[PDB]
């Protein structure tokens, strides 16, 4: 088949208009707009300091509040608050 | 736990095969990692659950980064086929595709190697529903074929990708995150799997075909 | 200058990338070598597991009928 | 239909199991008990185990 | 080697194989003929209404209008009740609505019967 | 295994069923074989908070690692030798395990064949 | 269903058959260098019985190779990601702002960008200007009461633009 | 509470001798005082309540829905121009006026001592609304809409009357203390089962509940917003309070008659959230949202729970600013694109780039965001119902289920993915809706952080 | 993606992407001729030189407008229509 | 704005899987391909591209040296 020439025509004129229209929408002035280490210290310094204040005194004069699974203490070691040993285990054999 | 964990493994393993898209072939690789670890729910073993989470996160953030990086530099087109040639068209994501669709299987020791054949030998040496344990067999061998097949599609064929092409990695953010990526997951698997309490038995008494068979199915 | 687009050829190369990409591939390849010889073996059972339990009648406790 | 084989599939594993060849794990103490729910005193269970 | 593509009312007949449009009368061309002409006079006329520089508000389609009147306040005229329509509406409105209340009375009789003998788990039931 | 094809294809009875294990008592061909040592300290078990299913024998190597473990803790590869040793214990309760399968199969295949074929 | 006529064609529909036929092989048939010898033997079925001088036998076969197309489809097919259900699709729909907006500016905004904003005045009065009696005069004197088709006549009489062009000229770019 | 009565009364006179193009600011900046001085009545503590005579006092159900009125007052006396700002001075001054008297009987009426007066100042609640509503419905079934919004209302709520005065000349008077204190248990007999009904039912139209609620959504889609707004917000969840208060009488009998109620709401419950999933007329959504929502404060109300009527006062006061703000939302899109329907006004992520953010949060506060105080009032009513019986959550998740798709299909219907391009007429969000949507959204968020205030009487 | 195109890029382009194909000749090839006129070739080779296009450019054109280009200056204008080749 | 466009004719017919699908489709008795709209595919810096086992076998060119130096370490 192929284009009946009226559809050419009209198609040249709207390729006329649509390249005017882009070429246009391109803004050029050549002036387009016009007006009419202290990262980690505040963020490792400041809400540092604010939780850790917050977190001394109003925090642990609530006192059922931040507690903590114990540590682990085992039959070599000896306590370093009062200071006393823990006895150890006996004989191994049969391994 | 394990039934459901096991129909899923099994169900996204089959539907993986003959995906043509990356994404969804990454999305039903992650709904069988996750089957993987509702079978080791099913099984009493939640830390290496655990641990899969963590070396899965690692590993698939790094899949996804890589794919997302040879799509926009390839114009979008996104899918397997029109795909093909991208070995020595700058080597550094196929340098990542391989060491991420190698890291998947159970590769003898990598960061894909601790997670999933622990949950595989644990799952085995139980007292387990004998069909769930099938199921995540034949989705070990599912996930190494297509596996294998997204590296065949995305790596290796002839070049099928049209004209006028600008393929880059000159780029500082790209080769950076996939850089540190891939020094995580070859390392922080081990490293995170390591210094761990050990806060479950683990079994180490396996016959032989049981501790094999993992790399075995693999292989196959 | 940066990279250019080319036409119905194969693209040009930068030596850095190439480099790290084979510099990473060697090294994943490095590590799953020392990691498998000098250190685990872990593919291995590491115990030998044994036989039915032992193949002894008469010990664990049967008597003989 | 794939449904329906998957969970009979399931229901004869769920009937028919499988598991190592292998005893009872063997707890020290009563069964581990006091660190069970608790009677401190009330039921001290005589069971013990015999090297094999 | 064809399964000779059974419809459904999901998966639509495609416009390929009807196989009625592969003999075709003469009105079936005056049909189309004339839907063509309904579709150009109501774009020409849209467009006309389209493509006024002094033109502010919307278009006002009359067929989204006639469609909400339709849709909204147009049902209840006209309506009879007929046997299908009150059967369907005893049925959808009334039935669900006693069977929950069969399965409340039959689920709370149990659970009161249940605590006047007392052997519920309500060691500490608190927060009720 | 075979084990399994053996129990879901042949008789009922020769092969045992798991989790209801004792069915013939102890001490019937022992007499007076019995060490079980357990110098594990269980207060010391308490006061180190391990977890459940843990508290067994072999667990005194547990304590060793879990010590050696936490004093040497920046050298990432300190204790290998004592982790060898705590599965090498797993494994004598894991061999002392199947000695008791194949104990109680043993006599239930012999015996109840010999009392259920000359009865 | 099409802007200019009614039915399609016959030589139209077989054209439209070869092209999604040779499009899903497209997507069956990975490596290229067998899609092209599948290709061809296609391009080759089609010559072997292409100068039948009948109709009915040419509707006849038209038929029954859409039955053995639907048979033999794909799935999946590679659609192209700009197509209907492709990939993008309006990818960038995000930023199509239509141009009967950016007169609804504050001044001193339309003071930042002077140049854009008097040739925006300059087309905007080119539309006022040319749109009463030209362009009604030629949609209101060539057709009849029944339009029958929906192509639009050419400014073809003296001088200025074509009929209805405003919002097919200053569309969005698609790729903004 | 005199001290809250007479400035609602002198604020009146105000709109009358102030001069033209006047009255507006006043009336503003002197509610907004009237707003200050409301929140400053929040003292009620632990053991009694607080008694503001023998003919005003204060529950801590009647703290937050009163501080709910005198703060939603302003709000929609800024809201309800642009639709009469062409009007007459005279007729907008009877307009305003209007809402002041209404505002003045709804204090009268949360602060009501006596049932009998609780009575009076509902209906005379009532009385204005049907004059805004008919006088400035915008379209041609107002008529309608105000005619079966009257008769429904009263034809339900009259025999409750008789029934306040049986109560009346039975037990001595109607002090809320003195019906309580002395409360004696009603057997079952019939005569106090029609008593039960009486009472009961008159609420249950109010509501409404789920056979008499086609009351509702003519009366939103055929009303304008101020009328729209006060009608949803402080007349169902004054429904809601008066329920609250007089349940404290008949404590046998409601188990034994109160089970086709608690049937009713929860099944149309579900069929309402699922009919305003597919309807047209954007207005309407949001009524039958509020239909939806206010069965569940049904069933709240009606199974007899603390954990029950502390989830139901934080549903209400949520429900009523969520309900109240997105009517806002829908009108600034209506005044917009003079449409009422759905699937014309599209687009509009692209054109007005910053009213997708107050839709969005209040599709989420609709949707039962989390920390918000939807999600509590509904937590607790869940809770609550499914301690009354283990089967019936499935209903209140399947709702929960529906809701969210409901709501984010009216976010993502209107306003994502295309505009029609022939609309060309709507203009840059003013500063006025974007106040008055800060005015709505920002007390929610604050009592989200707070919400000790919310929390009624078994706190 | 940061592609730049123009006018000359298409149109030499695609008077390639023709010269390349089998049974026409690069002698008698100009900017303006016809398929089916001059150069003489089938429609279903025409409709392979759109796919052709489509392959190349990827992007689909309909059938639409693919039954009436016929002429590689009005497939140069159409192509340069749909990606708005300017700036 | 150059793009120096590599013309036509620098390639043939000669890409080995064009070549020998060209010979099965002759024998065929049809000729009449594309043809050579594909040959810049199949050559350049393609065409012998590396098979899989090559592709993760490609770690050790560097890896076995510096694995025997760690150990001999
Ligand atoms: C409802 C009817 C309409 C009401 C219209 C006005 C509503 C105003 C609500 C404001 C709520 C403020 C709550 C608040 O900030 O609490 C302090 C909140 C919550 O604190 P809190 O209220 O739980 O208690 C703090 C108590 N002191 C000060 C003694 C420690 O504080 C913060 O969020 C910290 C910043
Ligand atoms: C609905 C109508 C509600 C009328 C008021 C409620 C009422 O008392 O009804 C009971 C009344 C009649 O009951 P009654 O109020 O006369 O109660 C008499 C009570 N004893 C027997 C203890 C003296 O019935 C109706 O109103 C029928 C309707």
């Amino acid at each position: 088949s192929g284009y009946t020439p009226d559809e050419k025509l009209r198609l040249q004129q709207l390729r006329e208009l649509r390249r005017r229209w882009l070429k246009d929408q391109e803004l050029s002035p050549r002036e387009p707009v016009l007006p009419p280490s202290i990262f980690a210290f505040t963020h490792v310094l400041i809400p540092v300091w604010i939780i850790h204040y917050y977190l001394k005194y109003h925090v642990t004069t609530k006192p059922y509040t931040i507690v903590e699974k114990k540590p682990r203490i085992f039959p070599g070691d000896t306590i370093l608050e009062t200071g006393e040993v823990i006895p150890p285990m006996k004989e191994f054999p049969d391994q | 736990m394990l039934c459901l964990g096991a129909m899923t493994t099994l169900f996204t393993a089959m539907c993986a095969l003959t995906q043509n898209d990356i994404k969804k072939i990454i999305a039903f690789s992650t709904s069988s990692q996750l089957g993987l670890m509702m079978v080791t729910i099913g099984i009493n073993q939640p830390h290496l659950a655990f641990l899969h989470i963590c070396t899965h996160a690692f590993f698939k953030a790094m899949l996804f980064m890589c794919s997302g990086s040879i799509i926009h530099s390839l114009n979008d087109e996104q899918d397997i086929r029109k795909m093909g040639g991208l070995f020595k068209a700058m080597p550094f994501t196929t340098t990542a595709l391989i060491i991420g669709s190698l890291a998947l299987t159970g590769m003898p020791f990598l960061t894909g190697f601790y997670s999933k054949d622990l949950i595989i030998e644990s799952a085995n040496t139980s007292y387990t529903n004998a069909w769930a344990l099938l199921m995540t067999l034949v989705a070990t061998s599912f996930t190494a074929i297509y596996s294998t097949r997204i590296i065949f599609f995305a790596l290796l064929g002839q070049p099928r990708f049209p004209t006028l092409i600008n393929i880059n990695e000159n780029n500082p953010f790209l080769i950076n995150s996939i850089k540190r990526l891939l020094i995580g997951s070859l390392f922080a698997g081990f490293i995170i799997s390591n210094n761990i309490p050990p806060m479950t038995i683990p079994q180490m008494t396996m016959p032989h075909y049981l501790k094999m068979t993992a790399l075995t199915v693999t292989i196959l | 200058a940066h990279i250019e687009p080319r036409y119905r050829q194969f693209p040009q190369l930068t030596r850095s990338q190439v480099i790290q990409a084979e510099f990473f591939s060697a090294t994943m390849w490095f590590w799953i070598l020392w990691r498998f010889w000098h250190d685990s073996d872990a593919v291995l059972g590491h115990f030998p597991y044994p036989d039915p339990s032992q193949w002894t009648d008469e010990e664990l406790g049967i008597p003989p009928d | 239909g794939f449904v329906a084989f998957m969970l009979f599939m399931f229901w004869v594993g769920e009937t028919y199991p499988t598991y190592q060849p292998v005893g009872p794990k063997q707890y020290p103490y009563n069964n581990l008990y006091l660190e069970r729910g608790g009677d401190p005193n009330k039921e001290p269970e005589p069971v013990v185990h015999y090297e094999i | 080697s064809f399964p000779k593509y059974e419809p459904s009312r999901l998966a639509s007949l495609p416009t390929t194989l009807d196989p009625a449009e592969y003999d075709i009368s003469s009105e079936t061309r005056k049909a189309q003929a004339e839907r063509l002409a309904i579709r150009s006079r109501l774009k020409r006329e849209y467009q006309l209404q389209y493509n006024d520089p002094s033109r502010r508000g919307v278009v006002e389609d009359p067929a989204l209008i006639r469609w909400t009147c339709a849709r909204s306040a147009n049902v209840y005229p006209n309506f009879r009740p007929n046997t299908k329509t009150s059967l369907l509406g005893a049925l959808f409105g009334i039935g669900p609505l006693i069977f929950w209340y069969y399965v409340f009375k039959t689920d709370r009789d149990r659970k009161e019967k249940l605590i006047q003998e007392g052997k519920l788990d309500r060691t500490f039931n608190i927060s009720y | 295994g075979a084990h399994l094809a053996r129990r879901y294809l042949g008789d009922a009875s020769v092969e045992p069923e798991p989790l209801r294990m004792p069915t013939f008592p102890p001490d019937y061909g022992f007499p007076e074989r019995k060490e079980r040592e357990m110098v594990a300290t269980q207060q010391e078990m308490n006061d180190a908070q391990l977890v459940l299913q843990q508290r067994d024998y072999c667990a005194h190597y547990l304590i060793r690692f879990l010590k050696c473990k936490r004093d040497s803790f920046p050298n990432f590869l300190a204790c290998k030798h004592e982790q060898h040793d705590w599965d090498y214990c797993e494994h004598l309760d894991y061999v002392k395990r199947m000695k008791e399968f194949e104990r109680e199969r043993r006599l239930l295949q012999r015996k109840k064949r010999r009392e259920q074929r000359e009865a | 269903f099409l802007p200019s006529a009614a039915y399609l064609t016959h030589q139209q529909k077989v054209l439209q058959l070869y092209k999604r036929a040779l499009r899903h092989l497209e997507s069956r048939c990975v490596h290229r260098d067998k899609y092209r010898y599948f290709a061809c033997l296609l391009r080759a079925r089609f010559d072997e019985h292409k100068n039948e001088k009948d109709m009915v036998k040419a509707t006849q076969l038209l038929r029954e190779a859409e039955k053995e197309f639907w048979h033999g489809q794909h799935p999946q097919p590679y659609i192209f990601p700009e197509s209907p259900g492709g990939t993008s699709y309006e990818r960038y729909e995000c930023y199509k702002v239509p141009e009967w907006c950016l007169d609804d500016w504050h001044p001193s905004e339309k003071a930042m960008y002077p140049d854009y904003f008097a040739k925006r005045e300059q087309w905007k009065k080119l539309r006022r200007e040319s749109w009463e009696r030209e362009v009604k005069q030629l949609q209101e004197e060539t057709p009849v009461g029944g339009p029958r088709t929906e192509a639009l006549p050419p400014a073809r009489k003296q001088g200025d633009l074509p009929p209805l062009w405003w919002h097919i000229v200053t569309r969005p770019r698609e790729r903004p | 509470m005199l001290k809250y009565i007479i400035p609602t009364m002198m604020l009146m006179p105000l709109t009358w001798l102030s001069k033209n193009s006047m009255i507006w600011i006043n009336t503003t900046l002197h509610s907004l005082l009237i707003s200050l001085t409301s929140l400053l009545l929040l003292n009620q503590f632990g053991d009694n309540s607080l008694n503001f005579s023998l003919t005003f006092f204060s529950d801590s159900l009647s703290t937050p829905l009163l501080i709910l009125t005198m703060w939603l007052l302003p709000l929609m006396l800024m809201a309800s121009q642009h639709h009469l700002s062409k009007e007459n001075l005279a007729r907008k001054k009877l307009f305003i006026s209007m809402l002041i008297l209404l505002q003045l009987f709804l204090i009268m009426t949360f602060t009501a001592t006596e049932l009998i007066f609780f009575y009076i100042m509902f209906e005379a609640t009532l009385v204005p609304t049907l004059i805004i509503i008919t006088r400035w419905g915008n379209q041609t079934e107002r008529l309608n809409a105000g005619l079966y919004f009257l008769f429904y209302t009263l034809a339900g709520s009259l025999p409750l009357l008789v029934a306040l005065i049986y109560i009346q000349n039975t037990m001595g008077s109607l002090n809320f203390l003195i019906l309580q204190y002395w409360v004696q248990p009603m057997p079952n007999s019939w005569s106090n089962t029609f008593m039960w009904l009486a009472c009961m039912m008159a609420f249950m139209v109010k509501m409404p509940l789920y056979g008499l609620h086609l009351w509702l959504p003519k009366a939103h889609v055929e009303a304008p917003i101020a009328g729209s707004m006060v009608l949803a917000a402080i007349l169902l969840k004054l429904g809601g309070y008066g329920m609250m208060r007089i349940t404290l009488l008949l404590n046998p009998i409601t188990d034994f008659m109160a089970y086709p109620f608690i049937m009713l709401s929860l099944w149309g419950m579900i069929m309402t959230s699922s009919i305003c999933l597919r309807q047209t007329d954007l207005k309407s959504l949001i009524a039958y949202s509020s239909v939806s929502h206010m069965a569940l404060v049904i069933v709240a109300i009606l199974i007899q729970t603390p954990w029950s009527y502390m989830g139901a006062t934080a549903l209400m006061i949520a429900h009523g600013l969520t309900s109240s703000m997105l009517f806002c939302l829908a009108n600034s899109n209506y005044e917009r694109v003079h449409s009422r329907t759905m699937i014309l006004a599209r687009g509009l992520q692209t054109l007005l780039p910053l009213m997708a953010a107050w839709w969005l949060l209040a599709s989420l506060t609709n949707l039962a965001l989390p920390p918000s105080i939807n999600l509590i009032g509904e937590l607790f009513v869940v809770m609550s119902t499914f301690s009354w019986s283990n089967i019936t959550i499935i209903l209140m998740g399947l709702n929960m289920v529906i809701t969210a798709l409901y709501s984010l299909y009216m976010l993502i219907t209107t306003q994502r993915g295309k505009h029609t391009h022939h609309i060309n007429n709507i203009l840059p969000s003013f500063t006025r809706e974007n106040a008055l949507m800060s005015l709505h959204m920002l007390p929610l968020l604050l009592l989200s952080l707070n919400p000790k205030i919310i929390l009624g009487p078994l706190y | 993606d940061a592609p730049p195109l123009t006018l000359e890029g298409i149109k030499d382009r695609v008077l390639y992407v023709l010269k390349l194909y089998d049974k026409i000749d690069p002698e008698k090839l100009s900017v303006n001729s016809h398929f089916m006129k001059d150069l003489g070739l089938d429609s279903l080779d025409q409709v392979e030189i759109i796919m052709a296009m489509e392959d190349e450019f990827g992007f689909e054109i309909p059938d639409i407008d693919a039954e009436k280009l016929m002429c590689p200056q009005e497939i140069v204008d159409y192509i340069a229509d749909k990606k708005d080749v300017y700036e | 704005s150059k793009m120096e466009l590599p013309d036509y004719k620098q390639w043939k017919i000669e890409g080995t899987p064009l070549e020998t699908v060209q010979e099965k489709l002759a024998a065929r008795g049809l000729r009449d391909p594309w043809g050579r709209n594909e040959a810049w595919r199949y050559m350049g810096g393609f065409a012998n591209n590396v098979s899989f086992v090559g592709a993760l076998l490609k770690g050790f060119k560097w890896g076995f040296a510096a694995f025997v130096v760690a150990v001999g370490a």
